[PDB]
RNA sequence: GAGUUUGGCGGCCAUAGCGGUAGGGCAACUCCUGUACCCAUCCCGAACACAGCAGAUAAGCCUGCCCGCGUUCCUUACUGUACUGAAGUGUGCGAGCCUUCGGGAACUCUGGAUCGCUGCCAAGCUCA
RNA sequence: CCUGGGGCGGGACGCCCUUGAAAAGAUAUCAAGGGCGCGCAAUGGUUGACUCAAGCGGGUCGGAAACUCGCUGAAGAGUGCAAGAGCAUAAGUCAGCCUGACGUUAUUCAGCAUAGCAGUGGAUGACGAGACGAAAGUCGGCUCUAGCGAACUUUUGAGCC
RNA sequence: GGGGAUCCCUCGCUCGCUUGUCAAACUCCAAACCCCCCGUCAUCCUAGAAAGUCGGAGUCCGGACUGCUGGGGUA
């Protein structure tokens, strides 16, 4: 809302309201590779971001896409989807070489079982070190899946396929 | 997506005066929603009302969904779906005063409480406009995607039979 | 000003954070055999005492709170900087 | 108190109200005579200062006065219009014990004019030129600096 | 009277200009700076820790250390040698 | 392997803002649908959160355009003006001002442009 | 003692901010505007969640004075107290949990440019313990710059000589 | 909100678009000097740079010219 020569614009991704430049001060300051989990509706998607005075660089991607050719039928945007999609970034990272780093959730809410923290436990079990404490995790039965006894009987099949997922996940980097 | 659905309901009661009076108000309130009621805190200090900063006054409860939909045709019936030009906002929402409690079925009239009148109040929105709630990507909608009176007036016609003098 | 009697601390002592009691400092009376009172009494004469003729000077506006912390475990008491107040209290 | 006290520009400006205390309210009453709503007056001539000099606010008071009455005795109530186009921002301050604390009080205003401003600008139709002229003139003489008469618009109008 | 503190005539000095008011940008501190490298001190109002006098504003350092966050800078001031700690949001690199 | 669409994180932080106009979604995003659950409301599943079969590009988002206000840059006039570094047996009754050599605006004006540019990665795709 | 002689008046006699001060720094006067000799277990720390002032429109003797809804609103508010500076997904408001308003200790700044000088004060560290928080971090009080005092003496604290 | 029962009608401030003026302690702008650093030329420097240590001091009544519209002041 420019009035005049003296009003003041907000950065163009505090504009678009993105990002938290404070939190995002608070996270540079470690010095440390950020492991961005961003979520949308349809899948969750883990990057390994560090900064650069040109752009942010980074270094190893996952998404939910990813899963599908491992044997994963479920929906992407739900505990099970999020988790292995972090057990996948954090494998990929660990056969990259990167291997630490610092949990990057932006602007969404800190949330005791969220997505967010169903990837974080996903890339911990993986090896990938980073700080955490455990009371943030999912129930490892809604991890497998046991929200699919709600209204779905054909979501029932998800603790097993989520294990076939999972084993092949760690197959493919075994 | 273009029907102005209903985005909440508020019905809100100015006591003007904390204590027994304020509890009663309260209970009513709660009573004709069906819906727990929040206390409103005065913000300035004044003989008139003799009342201090940061202190109850008046109470006021907000309705999403059929529970909202269900207390708006009580209260237009009470109105007889009658609801004229000047009520509206410049955008798209209304609000009315009753006065009488007693025209809400499940409550009985008590010498000692009295009738306490209400106002209540239905914003109108779109489809969409979670993008100007939410806390990600929040942006403004734009002028195109708000509501207006004769939309408004329309709507209230189409989903209510609410007609508008 | 107010401050709790009983706030968790650092003690010196013991190393750790343990509940600490504050209390107010009361200043004791001067011994009459320190070295000072000693001199004093040798100084006294006929005449002028020199520094024992002395009258005490004046008083700062306000005087600091002179508190002391004891542990409540190993009831060893150590006293820091204090503030500057007017009126004093214990929040109970 | 004549006005060679405060005429010299010696000084930084003292305007900022908030930091004194106590300025005598000017004795400039108007700063628009004759026919404020007329814009079509062909011919406007402007008094401007040669030197650069502090106007204290009777003396604007007294100019104004003076082409003012000549202009409402030769042109009529409403042949003229006539503009003070300067305000008086300065505070002008006396010393009034010696030298010591010898920052002054505040005892007037004057307008800190610079070489070629306009003071005071005349509009009149053609035939009154002349008596703007005059009239302007001995504005002037109540000023404490030299001036000088311009011709602004319609000089072709003139001669 | 006159005072003697720190922020002692620092009205337009620890100013910041109107439209670059609020957070700063924050890639200017987590620049990392090499042993000797000439550093502009060029103080952000902003931050408040970390900052050096404004009496070393406009000067360039030469980086002689760390302290942890900060930088130790050699800043000549008048004649004299003067170790300076700044935080990297008051440093800029000189460029050649 | 080059480019594109979309998504994520960014850099510079209005040339990017405010406002208006016209187009798009196969994937992606999104609005959107619910509240068994993890999590939540000083009341409200509005938000946050979770789980998502449909509907939808009306919004967000993207692309095109518009000089309208704001901003930024250029151009002409103001103008080598204002101011100013150095020097001066130049000058004024004075407050001051001038000449030479060297720097050099701001505002406004004439006419233009500016309705962001850009780094990393990923995924869909378009190949010889 | 300062002092446009001295005296009367006053304190420009300690500390902090703006201007003076001439776009690095320094810079005098009984120069101009002034302020401080405190207040606060919350008016402090941290996390989460929110966003302020003021207008416009809607709402019942709830008046153009209350409370509430919507729109606009980079801040026109608030941040304890001068002045200046800083701050908006906050340095503001409310709430949850807390006491880092912690013991010890090293440098370098700045009082005191350049360029010696003190009690101090303020930045960055180290050691030892913690609070909050997913973590990153933040916290050595209250956004930054005022709120204070040598030697000797006594009293108090811990352990020693 | 100023003037002599339908507040029967008169209107000062307040908010904007144009006009005219301002600022030590205003700034959307913005020089010339100047300051730190880098390179360069220039000058000094092994007949000793910069740095360091030690011996001896005087000095802390200044004044003037040219500028800074320096501040104060009628001057
Ligand atoms: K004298
Ligand atoms: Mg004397
Ligand atoms: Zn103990």
């Amino acid at each position: 809302m420019a009035t005049g020569p003296r009003y003041k614009v907000p950065f163009r991704r505090r504009r678009e309201g993105r990002t938290n430049y404070h939190l995002r001060l608070k996270l540079l300051l470690s010095r440390q590779d950020r492991v961005v989990v961003r979520k949308s509706s349809r899948n969750v998607q883990i990057q390994l971001i560090a900064p650069t005075p040109d752009g942010d660089i980074t270094y190893s991607s996952a998404v939910s896409n990813e899963l599908a050719k491992y044997g994963y039928t479920g929906a992407t945007g739900n505990t099970t989807a999020a988790y292995l999609t972090g057990l996948l970034f954090g494998l990929k990272s660990l056969q990259k070489g990167y291997e630490g780093g610092i949990l990057d959730i932006g602007l969404q809410a800190s949330s005791a079982g969220s997505r967010v923290y169903a990837a974080l436990k996903g890339v911990v079990d993986s090896g990938f070190e980073i700080p955490c404490s455990p009371e943030v995790f999912p129930p490892d039965e809604r991890i497998r899946g046991e929200h699919i006894a709600g209204y779905r009987e054909e979501s029932s099949d998800l603790p097993e396929q989520f294990e076939a997922t999972k084993e092949k996940i760690f197959a493919e980097f075994s | 997506m273009r029907t102005p659905i209903v985005e909440k309901v508020i019905v809100h009661m100015g006591v003007g005066e904390s204590g027994q009076h304020l509890v009663n108000a309260e209970d009513i309130l709660r009573n004709i929603t069906g819906q727990e009621v929040v206390r409103c805190f005065a913000k300035r200090t004044l003989p008139a009302f003799s009342i201090k900063k940061n202190e109850p006054i008046g109470c006021k409860v907000t309705l999403r969904g059929q529970k909202a939909q269900e207390f708006l045709e009580t209260a237009l019936g009470i109105v007889e779906k009658t609801l004229n030009r000047s009520q509206f906002d410049s955008f798209g929402n209304v609000s009315f005063g009753i006065e009488e409690h007693t025209d809400f079925p499940g409550m009985r009239y008590d010498p000692n409480i009295g009738v306490f009148g209400m106002d209540v109040t239905v914003v109108l929105k779109r489809p969409g406009e979670r993008i100007c709630k939410r806390r990600i990507a929040a942006r403004k909608i734009p002028a195109g995607h708000r509501v207006t009176v004769d939309d408004a007036i329309a709507f209230l016609n189409e989903s209510y039979g609410v007609e508008v003098m | 000003m107010k401050i709790p009697k009983r706030f968790r601390t650092y003690c010196p002592f013991c190393k750790t954070h343990n509940e600490v009691v504050v209390e107010r400092v009361k200043k004791g009376q001067a011994s009459s055999m320190t070295h000072i009172a000693r001199q004093k009494k040798r100084q006294e004469g006929i005449g002028n005492s020199g520094k024992f003729s002395k009258v005490p000077g004046g008083d700062k506006p306000t005087k600091r709170i002179w508190l002391r912390y004891r542990c409540t475990v190993c009831k060893k008491a150590h006293q820091r900087p204090c503030f500057r107040a007017k009126k004093f209290e214990f929040k109970e | 108190k004549p006005g060679s006290m405060y005429r010299n520009v010696r000084q930084r400006s003292f305007t900022r109200r908030k930091y004194m205390g106590g300025v005598p309210g000017s004795q400039v009453i108007h700063y628009d005579m004759g026919d404020k709503a007329n814009t079509s007056f062909p011919v406007k001539i402007s008094l401007i200062v040669e030197e650069k000099c502090q106007i204290r606010h009777t003396a604007l008071e007294a100019a104004r006065i003076t082409a003012n009455r000549h202009l409402v005795a030769d042109t009529g109530k409403m042949g003229f219009y006539m503009k003070l186009r300067v305000y008086p921002h300065e505070v002008i301050r006396e010393n009034k014990s010696g030298m010591r604390r010898a920052f002054g009080k505040n005892v007037g205003t004057a307008a800190r004019v610079k070489p070629m401003q306009k003071i005071f600008t005349v509009a009149v139709e053609k035939q009154n030129f002349k008596a703007a002229k005059e009239a302007l003139w001995h504005a002037g003489q109540k000023l404490p600096t030299p001036c000088r008469i311009v011709v602004d618009e319609g000089a072709e109008l003139v001669q | 009277t006159n005072s003697h503190g720190e922020k002692r005539c620092t009205r337009y000095k620890l100013q910041k200009t109107v439209r670059e008011r609020g957070i700063s940008p924050v890639s200017r501190a987590i620049q990392e700076f090499e042993e000797g490298q000439m550093v502009h001190i060029d103080i952000d109002p902003s931050v408040q820790k970390g900052m050096p006098n404004p009496k070393f504003q406009g000067s360039t350092g030469k980086v002689i250390g760390q302290r942890g966050r900060s930088y130790v800078l050699e800043v000549r001031s008048g004649n004299a040698m003067k170790e300076v700690f700044s935080l990297p949001q008051h440093l800029k690199p000189q460029k050649y």
